[PDB]
């Protein structure tokens, strides 16, 4: 075997074609971008999480 | 069915059983993203 897959059907394994070692793959850290405020009509300063 | 201060968790033995018995085999998508974490 070279790559490895799951139910997903994604890669998540590899094999090192330099050295005999095992890696996993985990994608990058991703997200929405939720903005917190009170209202324009009481203030300006807003949250970001 | 009362909670007891013995746990960590407000639960009673009645709850802990339902949490307990209803769960995935890993043949889904929740367990992967949901349940911890890696995305
Ligand atoms: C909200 O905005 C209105 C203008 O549309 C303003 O008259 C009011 O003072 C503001 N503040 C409130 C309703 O608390
Ligand atoms: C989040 O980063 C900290 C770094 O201080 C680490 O200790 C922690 O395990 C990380 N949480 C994870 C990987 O879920």
């Amino acid at each position: 075997q070279q790559f490895g897959r799951d139910i997903a059907d994604t890669t998540d394994a590899v094999r090192d074609p330099q050295t005999l070692e095992i890696l996993d793959i985990t994608p990058c850290s991703f997200g929405g971008v939720s903005v917190i405020t009170p209202g324009t009509n009481t203030s300006n300063q807003v949250a970001v999480l | 069915i009362l909670p007891d201060p013995s746990k960590p968790s407000k639960r009673s033995f009645i709850e802990d059983l339902l949490f307990n018995k209803v769960t995935l085999a890993d043949a889904g998508f929740i367990k992967q993203y949901g349940d911890c974490c890696a995305q």
